[PDB]
């Protein structure tokens, strides 16, 4: 059994590569349901809804044109959970279409895929921009 | 071996690993005729 | 079934309210095996390390001395995850013994017990300040 | 039906449940704890 | 026609459950146009000029912060008004993030939206407290 | 020189120091200020420790302000806040102090609620008045 | 006889000329009973 | 023959009277080719275009919700223009629904209606918000 | 006809060029019995006389000083009136002799000369500060 | 018929109306009077 | 199939000609995620922050405040791009506010609308004031 | 270690020094920088007093790089900015000053649009090189 | 005799004491041929007048409707002046209802009384508000 | 002769005067009705 | 030497009598490097830092203005102390600008000045409200 | 790694932390925080109507302690505030809520001054305590 | 008394050579009553507002922040004036930051300072980029 | 012997003009086994590693590639140290390609060549900027 | 003898040294180096 600190570790230089190198393909790290929020706003000006399912979460993605994102991780902290799942809290910057860095406040809950061993998959994605909510 | 969605072992390390180079050039090959002047 | 989100809510009002007023309390909200992560830094200014079951759980919370420590929920979010848990993220302020208020995130992973409906308890608490990180 | 705003009837009492317990809390034993002092 | 009496009541119940709850979606009772003052919050912080609109009510109440709002409400008084209306003059004792009791006097204006039938909303919300003056 | 009709809170301070001015001075002639269907309470008990309930109407508020001798009453106002509400009228909230026949100074809260009279511009009438002592309810 | 759109003569004035009173006094009456007193 | 600055001073009194009095006879003001402008976004940040004719006029009037309006006339300048006309310049203080006054720049263009003497309409009304613009 | 924004947009350009390279020429925009009120303050310090004819409004305009005169055209309406000439509100910035930047405001008037087409001459022209008035 | 934007055919020409005079100035004076020094 | 040299000499026209007449229409040469640098002050006037879209140009053009922009053309080079767009390389006198010719360099990529034929828009859009980098 | 790949700035500010550094080493290896269908302008004059045309080829690129005897070139480079463009290009700006066989300091205006290659990810080719000096044209 | 700074302390200490409790016995401190201007705004909008003698200072004092008038006294100065008087200057800030605090200068004059020693009245009272004149 | 800072012996004693009266009212009349009601 | 009981109470006699009467004269009650902390009131308004120094205490006085503060002092302990110092509790109830008695506890060190027998000066200063905490 | 000394605050928070655990765990231990001159107040009250006095030793401050009979007390510092003072002295002031026996949450009020031990540095003793219950002072 | 051409070549060379190598020691030359104007920066640069003082001088170089400032004077004026003052008129280029040779126009009037024989002071200092005005 | 303030002040002019004119020739300001600090986050945030000696100072400055950057040096402080040396610590604003300025601190250690007088070489640079390390 | 300000016959002169040179540059290397090119 791999160590949950180094499991969320991994995921997360993972995750935050593949958020720019291609983002198209993000909806891979999601299972059939999964919740997915990325820090939105909208017309009532409250914060957006997650989405569920990997097609709503690729489509969620899309829609977000994620182009050429650059982020920087200030810290990671994963732990144990339910089904020998991990939990990580993740805080940093991340800066979108190369503007201002925003800071940011994320949960990620991994589960097993239950086939393959040392092989996880995103149960929930919860990422908010501090200074829509602050 | 630690994967993360269907993707395979290494799959992203291996589309993410590939440095920034211009024309024909090798990585690297550039500076080094400027390093053969002092 | 209660809604993840309405579970979540509540969770939050009864965390934040019992941590105000009887912090020696708050070791009831956890179970065996519980993480705690609530900290600041370590003796080399690094991210504490997490504490497991409720006796060390409560000699934790105990040393945090919260005095009046109130709080100011910015947001809330509460997701479904993995075995029926509630994942819930919340954003704020908080202050300890009346001095300035410190932007806080808070990722809280509640399990479902499983002999009474309706019942959950922390399986995972990761509190972290934001002062303390960027 | 007596309702107001938006809400549909019902939905501020659906808003809340009392069989929530946290912990090893009874239900009501935090309100107890922290409304009474 | 409901009795203005039985109309304050279950407005009085309903408004202060949810203040207790859910204060992010206290905007939801009122309408356009629809007139909040509550206290005062500014550099003196004795002079808040009231606010108008759902959006900026909920923005209001955002800055109101009600975490844990507690209520005890000592009278109600509901008589029929204007448009077949009804005015709530409500006293009682208030305490936001777990203070001490303060005394509060709130007068509500609740007016029938028309198309439903015993549909009313909040058409004007004044609130004081006995501490600001004396 | 605009002729600018008055705001309500304008109109709400003038009516809360004619509406006590008057009470000080002739009680009896306080019954003027509420129309036909104008309800009115002002801090009473009944037989029973429960706040009294309100009369309907101005004849029915007349005998309440001669029931109440309100004879050499001193009030100070603390607040006044007042506000639009439905059909021009405008919603007062009052706070302050009241002491009649020279007791203490008893602290009150009230709740006016004056309506446009219609034939006549810039008139105003008492719709509601909520009148409760401090001391009744807390 | 200065006049704009199809106001009449002293329309709009007429329309705005009338003080803030309550209940049926007429203006002034109820400041006078507190002249009245010293 | 009067003289223009009277008549631009009386002209701009009753106008101003009469909007805070009955907004919704304002429309009596203008002719039949009058333009009226008065001061709005739409969109992109760029001023609202005038509106011409004075069903339009009534029209937008009635839409811009005219609600007890308090104005300051800080300076009034007439004077004479084409066929016995009168141009006003007008700088104020103008506060919609009792809220904070907003510093306002107008220019009146008033021409004779032609068979009664000494009377006057409203050919242009431009009307503009500092805050909107500066 | 040329468009009267199109009128007005041109004038603003030639008139706000001409102050600032050549102010001595300024004068050959209007004509006789044409309205100059462009001031500050006087003895009264609000009102400020106008000044007719080309020859007066030259004095005038010389007496001003104008030295550099920089503009910062923030916005400009231009709207049919009487005998198709075109008014125009005109509000920005002046700065003369490099000194700070005021907010002003400009209305003009321009009437059409008889004689040849899609020509135009400054029957009125009313400049006003604002910090002069507020 | 090259276009750009979301501009037709012609339509910044249109804005530009160089047959326009102000004041006794013949046509281009004031810009020449202004651009050349 | 139009010449590229043909588009860029159009484009030159046409966008300094609308730069020196109409400076607030320039934002409809620009679409969506276009970009638009040109030099201005974040606090010392060396930051230039690109922005993106048709409203945010609009923003920076009116922060700009061209007034009577003159410019002198003194070479345009056109080539072809990828996707069957065009680049412009313009080197210039530019004057603002009637101050002195200031060298410039400008750099277009235009790329076709897409649907109507021989239809460009300002994809980028760098401006240079040479004598701030020299 | 998120790998992140460059921003259009940094890969402008790269792609800038690498070709300035071969171009003052080895320019008759600079010819490598462009694709087949490369448009190239370095400061020319033709024999009418009017600016040079272009050439669009590598093989003929590198021809025109070899005509201007680019020996022992000092260059300075002032401001680069650049700029992501269509089919994820770069479009660069240059300022500068060149001066080749050791003359005077020529104050230059460059644009360079870089694309993809397509086949290897990470890579670039210059698709436009413009080049003029300012004195040649102001 | 005590000291003038002494005397005019305590004078500003009772009277704006009294102005907040009992604003209706304001009139005790004046005695008869004693000024009281405490205005700014009117019907023509010119400072307010002066009111002479103790019922006309009452019958203003109750006009000017005091609710709760908090003060915050930054300055005072007093000085002895003619007949053994004493001349204050206070400025500060002065909220009526709990609004915004508004600046305000007052000057006062306290004319000894011949009879009683250690008596003085307030012979002249001049209120001027800041706003209301800059 | 305790003293506080730099305080002189009855400096705050000598600091207000108790039969100093303003119009009408007795001494200590304003204090009596503004002290609590 | 002096009991130090009677050096209490002479202490809050004085220094409340001053506060009441002279809160401009407050500082002269403390010395250099003495800490004057008083209930949480700043911009933000809860984290109130203590300050030090005889004019930083004098600025803090003054920021939070004294206007006829009455105090009712219902309980005075003193107590010896280190260098033959005292140390004052004092629980009593506060009224500042004239609103009600609110419950507040001071602790004040006092330490001999040590040039001048049975002279001490304000050490420590620490305020506190009841309704601010509890 | 620093070995920096606690400020003042955190040593007021550790000692009220300690003090308060020991008073609700060991009463009968709390005597070893005060010293031989240590004067101490705890909400008294004699057979007069007005508060006691103080104890000045650590043995009669010990009997003191076991005469109030401490057994099972609940305590919750709402706030705690401390500063320097003379001789790098601490002084704390406390407010709180108490019960002993399982009574009602009564509100005190509670003054501490900590002197340095002088020998153990980083040692502080009770100097003083001033303690009163707001029931008995209000 | 020296030649007033003599006493200008070596109060230049002075100035300009300090204000290269020390600027921070450049408010010496400068008295009590002297004036200091030298470019402007409010907003944008245009307000140039001068500075009085040795102390006041001092701050507005250092804001300057001259750095490597490289002059060439291309001619010097230097003329008497009253008190046996001299008035001095330089014309040159200045970089400042490694800038590019920017046309400037300086004029100093310099004083006696009385006591010393052959001393002068700056008593005025007016400094003009020439390229910011044309 | 020159001061060592002198030669710090000498020093830090040439070498930061340097860097802005020819960065390349700056490796003749060090000699061998001299230490060169200059950097950021090299692979993790570790701080760079020093680069020692002629060549690799060249190549390390190379890799910086300095286009154009402006320094605006706030302090230079620079005193005597070992073997005659100089120790120079130099706080200002750095701006590299007309960027935003940072915040940078740099400490040179200048060691004296035992061959020529008034002769010296930088023994060690450490660069470091703030933003990177707060 | 002719000063100005507070500085002394030389003073200024004595505030820059000729002689003083960094790392391989000839005594003016680094100003020939930048101005005039």
């Amino acid at each position: 059994k791999p160590s949950p600190l180094l499991v969320g570790r991994e995921f997360v230089r993972q995750y935050y590569t593949l958020l720019n190198q291609a983002p198209d393909m993000l909806h891979r790290f999601y299972g059939k349901n999964s919740s997915y929020v990325h820090g939105g706003l909208d017309s009532n000006g409250k914060p957006a809804d997650a989405v569920y399912g990997q097609k709503e979460i690729h489509r969620k993605v899309m829609s977000q044109n994620f182009t050429n994102c650059h982020t920087k991780i200030r810290h990671v902290d994963a732990h144990a959970t339910l089904n020998d799942g991990v939990v990580v809290q993740v805080m940093g910057l991340l800066s979108n279409n190369n503007q201002a860095l925003r800071r940011f406040m994320q949960t990620f809950v991994l589960a097993p895929e239950g086939s393959v061993a040392n092989k996880f998959y995103v149960h929930n994605d919860i990422f908010r921009y501090q200074d829509e909510v602050f | 071996p630690i994967t993360f969605g269907d993707f395979n072992d290494g799959e992203i390390e291996s589309l993410s690993s590939e440095l920034l180079t211009f024309g024909d050039f090798l990585p690297g090959e550039v500076d080094d005729l400027t390093d053969s002047d002092w």
